[PDB]
C-alpha cells in the first residue's frame, strides 16, 4: 500500500523519536506558560505515558498518523490554543478510580 | 491486519471489554414485510440502564447503546469488526425454507389436507 | 438585468467643484446626517410600556405546552404516542397503561422545555388536538428543575389557560 | 423438473406447482397480501396480490395461482397497479380510524400496504 | 478604448488580437508536443483553430467578444493562459494512458 | 401621530422629507385581528374519479441515475452547456 | 384521595411511600396533583340512548374533536364506548 | 408522468450533461471510472483516488470546462466498502452556468492529495474532512483540527462514532477549571426502528 510518510518502521520509529524530543522540550514551557500545579517529571512522565500508550503499533501508517496526530497537539500547545483544561485533561482527577479486579468489579455494578 | 484501533479515539473500555454481534434482522413477526431482513447489521452487547431519580427516564453510561451499523454482506462487517478490534459474534443467516403450497390441496379427496371451512 | 452602484464620475465643473470643496470644508453631508438624528429625536418612540403593554401576538404561537381535554372533562391523549415519535428533539416521554375504565391513558406524559425547539410538530401529529403549544411564553423559572414538565404539570397548564387555547384554535384550525 | 418463467422480463427456473407468488418472491419481488401465510393453506380471498400476466386479459392471484411454463409476471404494471389499489381502497372503505387507538399502529400490514401500494 | 474590464483585478489589454494569437500558438504548440491519438490534444486543438480564426477574422474588439462568446476579450486572454497552463501540466500527467486501477468492486453502489 | 404642526415642520425639515406621510408607527392601516373565517381550496387531486395514485406517483416515477460511461465493460468538443449569454444593463436605473 | 404519609395521591395512582427519599423534594415545596381526574369526570357523563343500530361519535365539533368511528350497539349487556371521547351510548331496550 | 404533483423532466440538459461526461471521459480515461447523469440533471464523474489534481484542474482551466468555482467538498461515510470514505467535490462554471460532481475513494489510512494548489477554497473544506472523518490530505499546507474541541479524540461524522460521543465537561470546584467525564446521560437517546418492512421503491430493487 502506498506510504503517508515512512516505508519501513525504522523511518518511522524516527519520527516517533523527533516528536518525542520535542514533547520532551516543550514540557518545561507548558508547566511555566500554562501556570500548571504540577512538576516537570509529572508532564514527562505524562508524555512517556501516552507515548507508551501506543507502543504495540507495527504498522508505519498508523505510526505516521499517530505522529501527525502528535505535531498537531503539539502546535496547540505550543501556540497555546490548548487552554490549562485541555491540557490538565490527561492527568484525569476528577474522575474516581475504578479497580480492574474481578471482585472489585463484582461488588460495584453489572460492568463486563 | 489493520490495527485502526490507534486512531478511531474509543477508549480502551469500550474496545476490548464490547462484544460486536454480525447478524441480519429477524422478520417483524407482527408484518409479512421482508424488506428489513436484506441487510446485514452490527450491533454491540446491551449494557445497565438505571433509573433516573429526579424523572424515571431510563438513563445510560454506555456511548454505544444506539449503534446500528449496516452492511451489505458478512465479509464487510466482519472487516468493519476487525478493523476496529471488536470482538465479534457472527450469526449465521437464516432463509425461510421454500414450501410446497397448493390450493387443490384445500379439497383433497383422501387426504388430511382437506379444510373443513374457507 | 443588472445594476451598477458607484461607478459614477464626477463632474468637474467650476461650480461643481466649488460645491464640492464647500461640501469638503464646511462638513455638508455631516450636517445632513446631523439633521436626520435630529430629526428621529422628534419622532415619537417605538417603546411599548412592558409588561403593561404587550407585544402583537397571533393565534397560531408557539409557547408554554398544555393538555386539552374533552367538553366532558376527560383527557383527549389517547397515548397514540406519534406525538413524542415526530418530536425532533426527543423531549417527549410517554408511558401508557390500560386505565381502569380500559381506555388508552397516558401513565407518564413528560415533556423537558429545556430540550423543547418550540417546533409544534408535537400539536401538528396529535389527532385528538390534545397537546397543543399554548399562548403562554413568560413562565421562566429560578431553577433547571422547574422545565421538566410532568403530566401534571401540563393537565394543570391545560385547565388554566383552556379559555384562550379553546379561542384560538377556533380562530385557527379551518387553516389547518 | 425445473419449468422456466419471467418475473419482470427476467428469467427465474422453478419447480412444477410453483405459485406465483413464489416465482416473483424467487427474484426478490414481495407481492403484497393479506390472506395468504406461508404456514396456512393457500386462501384467495383477500385479493391484495392481484398480479397482472402478460398477454393475459384478466389477472391472476399470485398467492394461489400455480405459474406455467413460459409466463411473464409484470408486478408492477398498470393493471397491477390498478387492481392493488382497488382492492386497497375496498380495504379501507369500513375500516375503522382507530390507527391512534390500535395497538397494530407502526407494525400494521394495512397501513404499510395502504402507503405502499 | 474601453476604460476598465468591470472585474476588479482584470486590467484592460491595449493589444487583445496579437496577445490573443500568440497564447493560441503557444497552446498549439504545446498540444503539438502530445500524441495525436489523445482526446484532449483533439479537442484543444479545435477549439483553438476556432478561436484563433474567428480572432483573425474580426478586427473588431466588441464584434469579436460577442463571436466569442468567451465574456470580455481579458477574460478570453485569462482563458488562454489557464488552457497554455493546462497543457503544459497535461503533457506532464499523461492522462490518455489508460486506467490506472478498477475500483474495488462495489466501491461505486449506491444504496448499500 | 400626535405632533404639533411646529414640531412636525421641524421633523421634516430635519429629515428633508415629508414623514408624517410614510410613517414607522402602525396606527390604524393594519389589518383587523379578528378576521372572519377562511374556506380553503382543495389540491387538484380532490376528485373521485380518474385519480387513480399510479397516474400522480411522482416519488416512484425516480429512477436509478444513468451510467453514460463505465471502465468496467471527428466528434466535435462539447460543454457542459450552452454559454452564458451576457447580462443586459437595467433599464430602471442603469447607474446608482 | 390522601396517600398514608400524608401525600396526595395522582390520578395514576403515584404516591411516594413513606420509606423513599425521593419524598424530600417536597419539603419546602408542594408537589404539583391535577384535582380533576378525568376518569371520574367522565363515568358522571350520561349514557346516551340512540334507536339505530349503529351510531357515530365525532368528540363533539366535528374537526375539533377526534376521527369520526362507528360504535355497534347490539350487546345489551353493555354500553357501547368510544375509543376516543369515552362517551358511553346504549340502543334502548 | 404529468399534471401539477409531478416535477417536470428537463431532456436538453440531461443530453448535454451526459454528452459532457463523455467528453470528459474521453479527455481524462487514465482517472475516470464512471459517469452518471441523475434523473434531476446532475452530472457526477468517478474518479480514481490518484486523478483528484490532474482532474479538478482539467475542469478548472479547460476552455470547454471553467468550473472556476468549488461549490463544496465534502466525504460520505459508507463502513461496508473497503474504502468506507467517499470524497466529493461540487464545482460551479459560471463560463456555461452548469455544475459537475467528482467523486473518489479513500481508506482510513491511504492519504489524498490535497487540491489546495486547484482551489483556495478547499483548505478549510479538507480541514474539516479531515477533522470529522480522520481523511488525511498529504501536501497540504496547515491540516489541524477545524470545528471540534482542542483536545478532542476521535473523529465525530464516522457513521461508527457514537452520536453523544464518549466524553462530557462540567466545571469542578475541586480543580477550578473544567473537567472532561466520561459520557453518562440522564435519559438515553431512544434509537427507533422506522423503515417499514415493505419494499417502496420497485425501481431500486436490488438483485437477490
Ligand atoms: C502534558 C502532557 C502531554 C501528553 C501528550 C503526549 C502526546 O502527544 S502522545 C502522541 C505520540 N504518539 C506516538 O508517537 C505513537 C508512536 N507509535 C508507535 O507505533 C511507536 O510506539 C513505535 C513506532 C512502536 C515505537 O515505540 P516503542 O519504542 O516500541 O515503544
Ligand atoms: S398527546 Fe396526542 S399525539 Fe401525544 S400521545 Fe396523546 S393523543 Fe397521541
Ligand atoms: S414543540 Fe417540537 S420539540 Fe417541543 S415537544 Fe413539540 S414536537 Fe417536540
Ligand atoms: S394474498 Fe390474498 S388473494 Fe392472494
Amino acid at each position: 500500500v502506498k506510504p503517508i510518510f515512512s516505508r519501513d518502521m525504522n523511518e518511522a520509529k524516527r519520527r516517533v523519536r523527533e516528536l518525542y524530543r520535542a514533547w520532551y522540550r516543550e514540557v518545561p514551557n507548558t508547566v511555566h506558560l500554562f501556570q500548571l500545579d504540577i512538576s516537570v517529571k509529572q508532564g514527562r512522565d505524562k508524555v512517556r505515558e501516552m507515548f507508551m500508550k501506543n507502543a504495540h503499533v507495527t504498522d508505519p501508517r498508523v505510526v505516521d498518523l499517530l505522529v501527525i496526530k502528535g505535531k498537531m497537539e503539539l502546535e496547540e500547545t505550543i501556540n497555546v490554543w490548548k487552554q490549562r483544561t485541555h491540557i490538565m485533561r490527561f492527568f484525569h482527577e476528577t474522575e474516581a478510580p475504578r479497580p480492574t479486579d474481578f471482585l472489585s468489579k463484582f461488588y460495584v455494578g453489572h460492568d463486563p | 491486519k489493520l490495527d485502526i484501533t490507534t486512531l478511531t479515539g474509543v477508549p480502551e473500555e469500550h474496545i476490548k471489554t464490547r462484544k460486536v454481534r454480525i447478524f441480519v434482522p429477524a422478520r417483524n413477526n407482527m408484518q409479512s414485510g421482508v424488506n428489513n431482513t436484506k441487510k446485514w447489521k452490527m450491533e454491540f452487547d446491551t449494557r445497565e440502564r438505571w433509573e433516573n431519580p429526579l424523572m424515571g427516564w431510563s438513563s445510560t453510561a454506555d456511548p454505544l447503546s444506539n449503534l446500528v451499523l449496516t452492511f451489505s454482506t458478512k465479509e464487510d462487517a466482519v472487516a468493519f469488526a476487525e478493523k476496529n478490534g471488536w470482538s465479534f459474534d457472527v450469526e449465521e443467516r437464516k432463509v425461510p425454507k421454500p414450501k410446497s403450497k397448493s390450493y387443490g390441496a384445500n379439497f383433497s379427496w383422501n387426504k388430511r389436507t382437506r379444510v373443513s371451512t374457507k | 438585468t443588472y445594476k451598477f452602484v458607484n461607478m459614477r464620475e464626477p463632474s468637474m465643473d467650476m461650480k461643481s467643484v466649488t460645491d464640492r470643496a464647500a461640501q469638503t470644508l464646511l462638513w455638508t453631508e455631516l450636517v445632513r446626517g446631523l439633521g436626520m438624528t435630529l430629526s428621529y429625536l422628534f419622532r415619537e418612540p417605538a417603546t411599548i410600556n412592558y409588561p403593561f403593554e404587550k407585544g402583537p401576538l397571533s393565534p397560531r404561537f408557539r409557547g408554554e405546552h398544555a393538555l386539552r381535554r374533552y367538553p366532558s372533562g376527560e383527557e383527549r391523549c389517547i397515548a397514540c404516542k406519534l406525538c413524542e415519535a415526530v418530536c425532533p428533539a426527543q423531549a417527549i416521554t410517554i408511558e401508557a397503561e390500560p386505565r381502569a375504565d380500559g381506555s388508552r391513558r397516558t401513565t407518564r406524559y413528560d415533556i423537558d422545555m429545556t430540550k423543547c425547539i418550540y417546533c409544534g410538530f408535537c400539536q401538528e401529529a396529535c389527532p385528538v388536538d390534545a397537546i397543543v403549544e399554548g399562548p403562554n411564553f413568560e413562565f421562566s423559572t429560578e431553577t433547571h428543575e422547574e422545565l421538566l414538565y410532568n403530566k401534571e404539570k401540563l393537565l394543570n397548564n391545560g385547565d388554566k389557560w383552556e379559555a384562550e387555547i379553546a379561542a384560538n384554535i377556533q380562530a385557527d384550525y379551518l387553516y389547518r | 423438473n425445473l419449468i422456466e418463467v419471467f418475473v419482470d422480463g427476467q428469467s427465474v427456473m422453478v419447480e412444477p406447482g410453483t405459485t406465483v407468488l413464489q416465482a416473483c418472491e424467487k427474484v426478490g419481488m414481495q407481492i403484497p397480501r393479506f390472506c395468504y401465510h406461508e404456514r396456512l393453506s393457500v386462501a384467495g380471498n383477500c385479493r391484495m396480490c392481484l398480479v397482472e400476466i402478460e398477454k393475459a386479459p384478466k389477472v391472476v392471484a399470485a398467492c394461489a395461482m400455480p405459474v406455467m411454463k413460459g409466463w411473464n409476471i409484470l408486478t408492477n404494471s398498470e393493471k397491477s397497479k390498478k387492481a392493488r389499489e382497488g382492492v386497497m381502497e375496498f380495504l379501507l372503505a369500513n375500516h375503522p380510524l382507530d390507527c391512534p387507538i390500535c395497538d397494530q399502529g407502526g407494525e400494521c400490514d394495512l397501513q404499510d400496504q395502504s402507503m405502499m401500494f | 478604448l474601453k476604460k476598465t474590464t468591470g472585474l476588479v483585478g482584470l486590467a484592460v489589454c491595449e493589444t487583445p488580437h496579437e496577445r490573443l494569437k500568440i497564447l493560441y500558438t503557444k497552446i498549439l504548440d504545446v498540444l503539438g508536443q502530445i500524441p495525436k491519438n489523445a482526446a484532449y490534444r483533439k479537442y484543444t486543438e479545435q477549439i483553438t483553430n476556432e478561436k484563433l480564426g474567428m480572432v483573425k477574422a474580426e478586427p473588431d474588439v466588441k464584434k469579436l467578444e460577442e463571436q466569442l462568446q468567451g465574456g470580455q476579450i481579458e477574460e478570453v486572454i485569462l482563458q488562454a493562459e489557464n488552457e497554455l497552463s493546462l497543457a503544459r501540466k497535461m503533457l506532464r500527467w499523461k492522462p490518455w494512458e489508460p486506467l490506472v486501477e478498477e475500483p474495488p468492486a462495489n466501491q461505486w453502489k449506491w444504496p448499500i | 401621530a400626535s405632533a404639533t404642526r411646529v414640531i412636525q415642520l421641524l421633523r421634516n425639515w430635519a429629515s428633508g422629507r415629508d414623514l408624517q406621510a410614510k410613517l414607522q408607527l402602525r396606527y390604524q392601516e393594519i389589518s383587523k385581528r379578528t378576521q372572519p373565517p377562511p374556506k380553503l381550496p382543495v389540491g387538484p387531486s380532490h376528485k373521485l374519479s380518474n385519480n387513480y395514485y399510479c397516474t400522480r406517483d411522482g416519488r416512484r416515477e425516480a429512477m436509478p441515475p444513468s451510467i453514460v460511461m463505465s471502465s468496467q465493460k471527428e466528434k466535435k468538443a462539447v460543454t457542459p452547456a450552452p454559454p452564458i449569454k451576457r447580462w443586459e444593463l437595467s433599464k430602471d436605473q442603469p447607474y446608482l | 384521595r390522601t396517600s398514608p404519609t400524608g401525600e396526595k395521591v395522582t390520578h395514576t395512582g403515584q404516591a411516594y411511600d413513606d420509606g423513599d427519599y425521593r419524598r424530600v423534594r417536597f419539603s419546602d415545596r408542594q408537589k404539583e396533583v391535577n384535582e380533576n381526574f378525568a376518569i371520574d369526570l367522565i363515568a358522571e357523563q350520561p349514557v346516551s340512548e340512540v334507536g339505530s343500530r349503529v351510531i357515530s361519535c365525532d368528540g363533539g365539533g366535528g374537526a375539533l374533536g377526534h376521527p369520526r368511528v362507528y360504535i355497534n350497539l347490539d350487546k345489551e349487556t353493555k354500553t357501547g364506548t368510544c375509543g376516543y371521547c369515552g362517551l358511553q351510548f346504549r340502543q334502548p331496550h | 408522468d404529468t399534471r401539477p404533483t409531478i416535477r417536470p423532466r428537463n431532456d436538453v440538459v440531461h443530453k448535454q450533461l451526459s454528452a459532457f461526461g463523455q467528453y470528459v471521459a474521453e479527455i481524462l480515461p487514465k482517472y475516470v471510472q464512471q459517469v452518471q447523469v441523475s434523473c434531476f440533471n446532475e452530472l457526477e464523474i468517478f474518479i480514481h483516488p490518484d486523478g483528484v489534481i490532474p482532474v479538478l484542474t482539467f475542469l478548472r482551466d479547460h476552455t470547454n470546462a471553467q468550473f472556476k468555482s468549488l461549490a463544496d467538498l465534502t466525504a460520505v461515510d459508507v463502513p461496508t466498502r473497503q474504502n468506507r470514505f467517499e470524497i466529493v467535490y461540487n464545482l460551479l462554471s459560471l463560463r456555461f452556468n452548469s455544475r459537475i460532481r467528482v467523486k473518489t475513494y479513500t481508506d482510513e489510512l491511504t492519504p489524498i492529495e490535497s487540491s489546495v494548489t486547484v482551489y483556495k477554497a478547499a483548505n478549510w473544506y479538507e480541514r474539516e474532512i479531515w477533522d470529522m472523518f480522520g481523511v488525511f490530505f498529504a501536501n497540504h499546507p496547515d491540516l489541524r483540527r477545524i470545528l471540534t474541541d482542542y483536545g478532542f479524540e476521535g473523529h465525530p461524522f464516522r457513521k461508527d462514532f457514537p452520536l453523544s460521543g464518549y466524553v462530557e465537561l462540567r466545571y469542578d470546584d475541586e480543580v477550578k477549571r473544567v473537567v472532561a467525564e466520561p459520557v453518562e446521560l440522564a435519559q438515553e437517546f431512544r434509537k427507533f426502528d422506522l423503515n417499514s418492512p415493505w419494499e417502496a421503491f420497485p425501481a431500486y430493487r436490488q438483485p437477490p
